[PDB]
């Protein structure tokens, strides 16, 4: 799927984006500005919980798939796959 | 044994058929969709193309037989299901002591799902229950199922 | 949910009645009937996926609400939730 | 540092204007949707109506401020975020070898998602390139921003 890769190309590259600016405004500053944290903790968590959507809807797509194999295989015990 | 039987490559055109509907020797999204339903599963549209185009060769937007063997070759694995099924008995394991007694297992099976009789559930409790106690260990008798 | 816990419950229950039919079928009988053991096969696969769906539903639940106590706790690092 | 601070039921009495929209004083699936949507994710109605059900007291089928405290304290534990973000650098690891170049950084932080301008990826690199050798060991800087 085009659609999900382009989630996901787009939530890592904000990772990384907010990642980079919540140490930047935290750690390589004089003065803190806590207004500019909170702003970037937004888009950070915003971007990490992007992340882990994409994999849960790939891990139920996955699980879709394993449902239609496992059908087939009836044609052919507790296994599963 | 190593990846193929002519034998399999026939049930999975009896597969197949289970699929294409209308064995218009094609599986659509809409056909896809019912026969996901039919097994308790609610794919959404997106859902339903997503799994055609993860194997969509000809890229026509539906599957054809050809198709449909890139998804079985790559997952011809399986794997035990013992922990699974016993974490489906722990759902009934009500003080979560590893026990189930032999009234709470009728008390389940005469009413959920899809349900045993009366009959068939003495036949299950006359194998479960190994100590003759009453109580089933399921995590025991699991384990003695898939052995 | 009341919805997604009679899902479990129901499916559960299929996945003890399936598991005791296949077994029954292939290890307590003098003539296995391979119609009856596909049968039972289908309906244990369905069982056993309709729980993996609500687990994953769990699991997607429960992120969403962590991503309402994150941005929450942003009124308040790169922690999370 | 306990559980709580008179300063943080300030600061989430602040939150709870992020989600009660008309600040009617109580937070809709609506206004929840609203809210959940414009940090990118995109919950069902039932989803919406479930993460309302798991704390609501009153059964009116809406969240009240007291409601939105039973629903923090249950989870006001953290954990450090160091695998998830080195997950999401290795999306841009080519070659999956551990580094991604300078100017495979510039090319990412240019063209997706927010952005970063020219000029921040100059500082972001002159952070991350330790080595001065154009190679952004990703790891190693996660583990120093998270340390
Ligand atoms: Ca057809
Ligand atoms: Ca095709
Ligand atoms: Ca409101
Ligand atoms: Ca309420």
């Amino acid at each position: 799927d085009t659609q999900l890769t382009k989630r996901v190309k787009n939530a890592a590259a904000n990772v990384l984006r907010e990642t980079w600016l919540i140490y930047k405004n935290t750690k390589l500053v004089k003065k803190i500005d806590h207004a500019k944290v909170r702003k970037h903790q937004r888009k950070f968590l915003q971007a990490i919980h992007q992340l882990r959507s994409v994999k849960m809807e790939q891990r139920k797509l996955n699980d879709q798939a394993n449902t239609l194999v496992d059908l087939a295989k009836t044609q052919l015990h507790h296994h599963h796959h | 044994a190593d990846q193929l039987t002519e034998e399999q490559i026939a049930e999975f055109k009896e597969a197949f058929s289970l699929f294409d509907k209308d064995g218009d020797g094609t599986i659509t999204t809409k056909e896809l969709g019912t026969v996901m339903r039919s097994l308790g599963q609610n794919p959404t549209e997106a859902e339903l193309q997503d799994m055609i185009n993860e194997v969509d060769a000809d890229g026509n937007g539906t599957i054809d037989f050809p198709e449909f063997l890139t998804m079985m070759a790559r997952k011809m694995k399986d794997t035990d299901s013992e922990e699974e099924i016993r974490e489906a008995f722990r759902v009934f394991d009500k003080d979560g002591n590893g026990y189930i007694s032999a009234a709470e297992l009728r008390h389940v099976m005469t009413n959920l799902g899809e349900k045993l009789t009366d009959e068939e559930v003495d036949e299950m409790i006359r194998e479960a229950d190994i100590d003759g106690d009453g109580q089933v260990n399921y995590e025991e008798f699991v384990q003695m199922m898939t052995a």
